[PDB]
RNA sequence: CCGAAGCUUCGGCUUCGGCAGGAGAGGUA
DNA sequence: GCGCATGCTGCTCTTCTTTGCCATCACGGCGACTGCCG
DNA sequence: CGGCAGTCGCCGTCTACCTCTCCAAGAGCAGCATGCGC
């Protein structure tokens, strides 16, 4: 869910420590879900051949 | 639901008596091998054991048998002589697994049919090939297409 | 039963077929590929051998 | 210059005793020298230090 | 600074820092120091809250003891743990293969109560492995790092869930010990509460209270606030105790007559009995924490009561109902709550000395279980403590942990900062925790509690992500294990200098500010408003008049790793991922030098992982060499330094030491003294500087490749120096015994000519592919032979003629010079394997520069192989003939979002080229925060801009408009940082201006020479007769099953059958495929492959009775044979 | 001369599709590395780093 | 043999007499290899005398060593005097009381 | 060049050369490109050596 | 199948010598 | 001078599963089954 | 008898490549070989 609190600072300017840090929670939630999708995906093609 | 197992024996030539056996197969030994381990000694082979434990097993109790043993003895020779076979054709389907040194569970002659580890997928389905090679790739701009 | 016996369930479908008495034509690209023969399809096929 | 020869040393991973810096500092430091030369064939100079 | 001698780097930042950072190792050798008991430790702990200091191995021994008997007649007992001294030095150990350890003693008494007398001895109980003065062990002669590991902490644990139908709240509870049955309590769809009790079947908890001995009227008289009581009381159908003891019993123990004492029993040998539950020290505090029970006593005996049930039950019925306070008889109030299992107040760390300890109960207990056992067999006045106690199962037990075990991993010694980060490594998998396969999405995640406790950027990038993490600058271990941080008081608006530990459960009560606040010269926050960090990681905008703490330092939440990238607030996350993750990956090279931007971190990452030598007192230098250094003391003491000279690390690297003092320098305590592998002058340096070029350049670097040029390899810039070591062995037969020497009648004298007079190469011999190392012969048997052949060979001449070749050569694609011989002997008085006689290793060494296919880097995330080497003529120049170093190309950085290599850029130029800033009118406006040293700077200067407060950007645009000219009185980069640069193959000028500047480059240990293989035909396997796998032995490629859905996919039918028969399983149409090749003639029909028989033959085995038919049935053969 | 004319195949994994195998005809080039068109990229999914 | 002769694949369950018929003897003691001799053991599970010689037209004692006397049974030993590749495709029983 | 490969003893060691005697060129062209269709260039080289 | 050594009529013949499996951890695309 | 006793040493297996040891194991789909309530 | 719902077990979870370490040992049963005693 969406934090009620924006991040008004662009990367020209550079973040603080809070902002930079709760940056970091949707960051990691892509590069922990791509890996399991690549081993969901391939299963299915091994079905569908 | 019984229809099906109990039509399956009827509709072809064949017996439902070999399910009980009597007699058991062995593997020729060049698809087992035992080699040294670097001028050292032998350690395991995963399926020379599990025979052994069965031509232990048979051999008590075929000695037990020629010798007017009580009939309690004999029962649990028997028993004993069941689960080791059982043990060899799937190890682990019943009961607790059979280990060895390090409480590694040993691998029966199922174990080599199934998974993606195994004969089908790893042996048949795809090979290792000669004439072939490897590199890291860098970018040509002055080649063509072909 | 060569086919559906390396693909999932190796001991259901064997037992099964065991049981069945079932006999394999040899008639698709798995098998073909499996016993070592020419698959039959593209440069494979009776028309242009 | 094509080569060099110390005495006392095989290889020039090793070290020189009585010397603060191994052979492949020196090497690198005599990577710098500037000569001229007249004639076709190799000519042969000399170092004596003690 | 703080350092006695430093480079002085001039630094932006405008903060100031009341805290230093600690030892940064103090997390593995404190848990040691608390295991083995030592002064320290017991000083440290008189420091603070002397209450117990008890060490790691007592508590055990203590526990144990006393061991009694059945019968109650005599008792055994331990205690005094002491220690001997180190048998052999750290190099003599990992010199000799063997390991380092220290000989374990303990007392033991033998108290007889028939008689009386007691008979007392010492015994001795194995060596133990001890650490060094780096964190390390040596086991077995190679180092080792033993992890950290994030478990969940026991205690009792509230949940609550929706339902499915009536679609409502559902609640449960799960008291989990260290070490017993579990317990769960919760309420189904209907009001029925119920006892899971040891994971089987479900039971109303009426009856457990009745079998607890409660009648039906207290229960009304203390949980007379709910239906649902009443509803569970009016059905359980078990009036009387003993019928709900019956109950449990049958329920418990299947197939058994039930009776009343077998059911107490039971029962009480379940969770009132301190022999088969324990629920620790860790676990008592939390429950006596949770449920507020008596808190102040100390903490003593570590099992269940019945009071802890009915709380836990009252605390599960008032969550239920929807209270939000409860008090217990005897405990103050206590929030209730519903706790989250991923917070890092519920996650503890168990450290080094707890995982040692873990074993070392395991093994006592084995031998406890012996010994009384072997108690009862022996004859009495003939039992003394040497003659009950067994060593074995201790010592098997360490030695399997230190091991084949998951946390005791091999070290990683690629350069300094990798070993410094291996050891402050946090693992949440072993033996004990989870499984890269369970686990999910949801312990993969950054919590709210993480800051300032563990790394939100540095973590793996393959299927560990999230699993492995790192430890921050600032964080410490409690004696429970649960990670502190600390924080700065403030009171009355104005911050204090009083700094306080917090743990995650303390600080989510408390408002805690931002590191960078505006702080006046008094300490009074200068904006009305600040961002703070509430109870459940909230954040908020409130003002600064409400906060009662504060920060310590913008760095307080990044690793040691992560902290030595400049400009990371401008870098994306999963940019600045990669670029933590690859600098330890760089390698050595034969010369260093130290960034021209940095951080001020890499000074104390170099001292504290300790690939330096620094000196214990203060003195002048006496002798320098390149190989030692003597140093006088003031006392009178002279203390000596060695050095080592081409080590070899774990990962073939090259570990070369050089002083940096000479001869009559005044040294103070403290100070560098030499040099290291990735070191210049006491500071962390892993790569280079070069001009840089951001402009495309005819597709050479297109899709992240890079353009180098020529003089980085004529003048050795990248250059490193790798090390390989080659053994063989010498044994004995029962045909004769191996021999190593020159004479071999098999080869010709051309190749033995590198060889001395026995048997080994020589020291500054080039060896090459196929060359001999040393020579081997084997006997093959000293016989008799026949009656004839005696005078036959008696006329012709018979020699023994018993002797084979095995002689020990370098492998496929391999050469170098011999640098080093190291040969053991048995009759020299050596530790040797018994078997063997003789033992010799060989080190071989190269020098490897630049080449194309060889990977580079930076510190921001950028990554690329060499596409191509220029020649300097052909490279673009500035405007008085400066050639470029390396081109990179434009198109990747704004789609990544790292625009943090630019700035640096800028800054290197700036930095390189030297300013001055003029004030002859006044400081100028834009230069008003700066200090009064960055005013002015000198060509090739350093400086320092901190992670989180450094360089802004009206002082970088102000200071590339004040850079110094060259030589000549030019400015070649001006105002913008663009420069008009020259084309090296057609003359003519670029037409628009081109970024100019210096970056740090590195050189990763991804090298393409290492990486090429090629192969035709070689060895086979023995079952299945294919090419065997790998590089090593000289394998082949797998042709996979997604590779043969392709081969199907375009119609071809040839390419697959020969790819699949002859040139993998057809024996016979191997040979005669490559006599047609040879030959000349056309390629032969495939034969039938030998995996297929060896599958029949599998099947057949299981009795299974599968033939091949032909078109008339008739089953084939198929054996050949014929 | 031996190999003038002779097809080779290269091959990237994973194997997604067709074009994941495809035949060039080889020229002998100084260095260590493998040198790709820039064109066939999209086809075999590969970058340079 | 040609593959393109094939045309079926049958599988069914085994009878013992099946079982008895594939074999070529039966073993009886659950040695395995002599360390000493490094040889194969009697009646155990690498006999030579139930699987076949271990080197070519070799058997266990030394009265036939050459190629030309194939096909003779050693009277002694029992060993056939045949080629060592028939390892790989015979098999043995073991006889259950 | 290997001692290996030109048979030499084993305390020599091979050094890379570098033969250029030139450190740093450059040039400048100022072209006059008045009217009247009379123009010409001027060229102005710097070589400095070692 | 490779090497060494003899005969060799140049097709080849003879003597001797010789092997490659699992578990765990980390990493790159 | 001879018989008996005890330690080097060949020499070939042997290694379980209770009232114990042992501590757990995701997550979804599917299908029998099995005691249990009516 | 007749439904019935929890439950408990079994099946599955991407490809290719590189580097390192470690892989049952003590107990027991004869079979002598030599020393010591009457
Ligand atoms: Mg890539
Ligand atoms: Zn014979």
């Amino acid at each position: 869910e969406f934090i009620p609190r924006p991040v008004k600072s662009s990367f020209r300017e550079g973040l603080t420590v809070l902002e930079y840090f709760i940056n970091t929670h949707g960051a990691r939630k892509g590069l922990a879900d791509t890996a399991l999708r690549t081993a969901d995906s391939g299963y299915l093609t091994r079905r569908l051949v | 639901k019984r229809l099906k197992v109990v039509a399956a024996f009827q509709q072809s030539g064949n017996s439902p008596m070999g399910m009980v056996l009597d007699a058991v197969p062995v593997i020729p030994p060049e698809l087992r091998p035992m080699v040294q381990l670097d001028g050292g000694r032998f350690a395991t082979s995963d399926l020379n054991d599990l025979y052994r434990r069965v031509i232990n097993r048979n051999n008590r109790l075929k000695r037990l048998i020629d010798l007017g043993a009580p009939e309690i003895i004999v029962n649990n020779e028997k028993r004993m002589l069941q689960e080791s076979v059982d043990a060899l054709f799937d190890n682990g389907r019943r009961g607790r697994p059979v280990t060895g040194p390090g409480n590694r569970p040993l691998k029966s002659l199922s174990d080599l049919l199934k998974g993606k580890q195994g004969r089908f997928r790893q042996n048949l389905l795809g090979k290792r090939v000669d004439y072939s090679g490897r590199s890291v790739i860098v970018v040509g701009p002055q080649l063509k297409l072909h | 039963w060569l086919s559906a016996a390396s693909f999932q369930e190796t001991t259901r479908v064997l037992t099964d077929a065991a049981i069945n008495c079932r006999s394999d034509k040899l008639n698709g690209l798995k098998e073909n590929v499996i016993i070592g023969k020419l698959i039959p399809a593209g440069t494979g096929i009776n028309r242009y051998r | 210059v094509t080569s060099i020869r110390i005495d006392g040393v095989l290889h020039e991973f090793t070290t020189v005793p009585g010397v603060k810096e191994d052979v492949t500092e020196i090497i690198l430091n005599l990577k710098s020298l500037v000569v001229s030369s007249e004639e076709d064939e190799p000519v042969t100079m000399y170092l004596r230090k003690q | 600074n703080s350092v006695p001698g430093a480079p002085n780097r001039v630094s932006f930042a405008k903060l100031r820092e009341p805290l230093e950072v600690p030892g940064l190792l103090d997390v593995q050798t404190d848990s040691f120091e608390w295991l083995i008991g030592s002064p320290r430790w017991r000083e440290s702990a008189a420091e603070r809250g002397d209450v117990n200091p008890v060490g790691g191995l007592e508590e055990v021994l203590y526990e144990l003891s006393p061991i009694e008997d059945f019968s109650g007649s005599m008792s055994l007992s331990f205690s005094d743990p002491r220690f001997d001294d180190v048998k052999a030095p750290v190099d003599e150990c990992k010199d000799k293969d063997m390991t380092y350890a220290a000989p374990l003693f303990v007392t033991a008494e033998f108290i007889n109560n028939n008689t009386g007398e007691i008979k007392s001895q010492t015994v001795f109980m194995g060596d133990f492995p001890m650490m060094t003065e780096k964190g390390t062990f040596i086991i077995n002669g190679t180092e080792r790092v033993v992890v950290s590991q994030l478990v969940r902490s026991p205690g009792v644990y509230f949940d609550e869930t929706i339902d499915k139908s009536t679609d409502k709240t559902l609640h449960s509870v799960k008291v989990i010990p260290s070490r017993g049955a579990w317990l769960e309590f919760d309420v189904d769809k209907r009001d029925t509460v119920g006892v899971r009790i040891d994971r089987k079947r479900r039971q109303p908890v009426t009856v457990l209270l009745k079998a607890l001995g409660w009648t039906s009227e207290q229960i009304v008289e203390r949980f007379g606030f709910s239906e649902i009581m009443r509803s569970t009381l009016e059905k359980d159908n078990t009036v009387g105790t003993d019928e709900a003891l019956l109950d449990i019993y049958r329920k418990l123990r299947p197939g058994e007559p039930p009776t009343k004492e077998s059911a107490q029993t039971l029962l009480e040998n379940l969770f009132f009995k301190e022999k088969r539950y324990d629920l620790a020290r860790v676990g008592r505090y939390k429950v006596n924490k949770k449920l507020g029970l008596h808190v102040g006593e100390p903490i003593t005996s570590s099992t269940l009561t019945e009071e802890d049930v009915v709380a836990t039950i009252e605390y599960l019925v008032r969550l239920h109902e929807g209270q939000t306070t409860m008090t217990v008889p005897g405990g103050v109030e206590v929030p209730v709550e519903t706790d989250d299992i991923d917070h890092f107040g519920n996650r503890r760390l168990r450290t080094v000395g707890e995982l040692i300890q873990n074993q070392i109960r395991v093994g006592m207990s084995r031998m406890e279980r012996v010994v009384r056992e072997r108690m009862t067999t022996q004859d009495v006045e003939a039992i003394t403590p040497q003659t009950l106690i067994n060593i074995r199962p201790v010592v098997a037990a360490i030695k399997e942990f230190f091991g084949t075990s998951q946390l005791s991993q091999f070290m990683d010694q690629n350069n300094p900062l990798s070993g410094l980060t291996h050891k402050r490594r946090l693992s949440a998998l072993g033996p004990g925790g989870l499984s890269r396969e369970r686990a999910g999405l949801e312990v993969r995640d950054v919590h709210p509690s993480h800051y300032g406790r563990m790394c939100p950027i540095e973590t793996p990038e393959g299927p560990n992500i999230g699993l492995i993490g790192s430890l921050s600058v600032y964080a410490r271990v409690n004696p429970f294990g649960f990670i502190e941080t600390p924080y700065r008081k403030v009171v009355d608006g104005v911050v204090s200098d009083e700094i306080v530990y917090l743990t995650a459960d303390e600080e989510d009560r408390h408002v805690v500010a931002q590191a960078n606040s505006p702080i006046d010269a008094d300490g009074r926050f200068v904006e009305p408003r600040v961002l703070v960090r509430r109870k459940a990681g909230e954040v908020e905008y409130v003002p600064s008049s409400e906060v009662d703490y504060m920060d310590v330092s913008p760095r307080q939440m990044v690793s040691v790793a992560t902290a030595m990238i400049p400009f990371l607030e401008h870098d994306d996350a999963n940019r600045a991922l990669m670029g933590a993750n690859m600098q330890r990956q760089a390698v050595p090279l034969v010369r260093s030098e130290a960034p021209l931007v940095g951080t001020g971190m890499e000074l104390r990452a170099a001292i504290d992982a300790g690939d330096v030598v620094v000196a214990e007192e203060s003195g002048v230098i006496e002798e320098v060499s390149a190989d030692y250094i003597t140093v006088m003391h003031d006392n009178g003491t002279r203390r000596t330094y060695r050095m080592r000279k081409f080590a070899r690390s774990n990962h073939g690297t090259c570990a070369n030491q050089c002083p940096i003092v000479d001869a009559g320098d005044r040294v103070e305590a403290g100070q560098v003294i030499a040099d290291g592998p990735c070191t210049d002058d006491g500071e962390m340096a892993l790569g280079k500087n070069l001009l840089v070029a951001i402009m495309p350049w005819e597709g050479h670097n297109y899709e992240d490749a890079i353009i180098l040029s020529n003089r980085l390899v004529e003048e050795d810039v990248l250059t490193s120096i790798h090390i390989e070591e080659h053994e063989i062995d010498a044994r004995d037969t029962k045909l004769g015994a191996e021999e190593i020497t020159r004479d071999i009648p098999n080869i010709s004298d051309e190749v033995l000519a590198d060889l001395d007079e026995r048997g080994i190469v020589r020291i500054g011999a080039e060896v090459r592919d196929g060359d001999i190392l040393v020579g081997k012969v084997t006997p093959k048997g000293e016989t008799e032979l026949t009656p004839e052949e005696r005078l036959l060979r008696a006329i012709f001449g018979e020699k023994a003629r018993e002797v084979r070749d095995t002689s020990l050569k370098v492998p496929h694609g391999e050469s170098g010079k011999v640098i080093g011989i190291r040969v053991f002997s048995r009759e020299d008085e050596d530790e040797l394997p018994a078997g063997v006689n003789e033992l010799v290793r060989v080190y071989v060494a190269q020098k490897r520069k630049i080449s194309d296919g060889d990977k580079l880097a930076g510190r921001h995330g950028n990554k690329g192989v060499i596409g191509k080497i220029l020649p300097v003529e052909d490279m673009p120049f500035l405007a008085d003939g400066t050639p470029v170093d390396i081109i990179l190309n434009t198109h990747g950085v704004p789609r990544r979002m790292n625009i943090g290599q630019i700035l640096e850029t800028h800054l290197g130029w700036c930095a390189h080229s030297g300013w001055k800033v003029d004030a002859a009118k006044g400081v100028p406006d834009w230069a008003a925060r700066l200090p009064d040293e960055l005013l002015e700077a000198q060509p090739n200067a350093i400086v320092s801009t901190p992670v989180f407060d450094g360089a802004q950007e009206a002082e970088l645009q102000g200071l590339l408009s004040c850079t110094l000219p060259n030589r000549d009185g030019d400015v070649l980069v001006d105002a913008d940082g663009k420069a008009m640069l020259f084309d090296g193959r057609s003359g003519e000028p670029f037409p628009y201006p081109v970024t100019v500047g210096y970056m740090y480059i590195m050189k990763l240990h991804h090298l393409v020479d290492d990486k090429i293989h090629a192969r035709s035909t070689g060895p086979y396997s023995m079952i299945t007769q294919q090419p065997l796998g790998g590089k090593a032995q000289f394998g082949g490629q797998r042709f996979g099953e997604m590779e043969c859905w392709a081969m199907q996919a375009y119609g071809a039918a040839y390419t697959l059958q020969e790819l699949l028969t002859i040139k993998s399983d057809d024996t016979v149409g191997r040979v005669k495929v490559y006599e047609a090749i040879v030959k000349g003639e056309n390629i032969p029909e495939p034969g039938i492959p030998e995996s297929f028989k060896v599958l029949l033959k599998e099947l057949q085995s299981l009795c299974l009775n599968v033939e091949v038919l032909s078109s008339d049935g008739a089953a084939i053969e198929l054996r050949e044979g014929e | 001369e031996v190999i003038a004319e002779h097809p080779v195949l290269l091959n990237r994994a994973p194997t997604l599709h067709r074009l994941g195998i495809q035949a060039f005809e080889p020229m002998l080039v100084e260095g260590k590395a493998i040198q790709l068109h820039p064109l066939v990229c999209e086809a075999f999914n590969a970058d340079f780093d | 043999l040609d593959v393109n002769f094939f045309d079926e694949l049958r599988i069914g369950l085994a009878t013992a007499e099946d079982i008895r018929q594939w074999s070529y003897g039966e073993v009886k003691k659950p040695e395995t290899i002599n360390y000493r001799t490094l040889k194969p053991e009697k009646d155990g599970l690498f006999c030579e005398k139930i699987f076949g010689p271990t080197r070519d037209w070799e058997c266990y004692c030394g009265k036939y060593k050459r190629v030309r006397f194939k096909g003779i049974i050693c009277e002694r030993c029992g060993v056939e005097v045949t080629r060592a590749k028939v390892r790989r495709e015979r098999m043995g029983h073991i006889e259950l009381a | 060049v290997q001692n290996r490969a030109s048979g030499a003893e084993i305390g020599r060691i091979p050094v890379d050369s570098i033969y250029s005697p030139v450190l740093k060129v450059t040039y400048k062209v100022d072209a006059t490109r008045v009217e009247q269709r009379t123009d010409f260039d001027k060229l102005i080289l710097d070589v400095e050596t070692k």
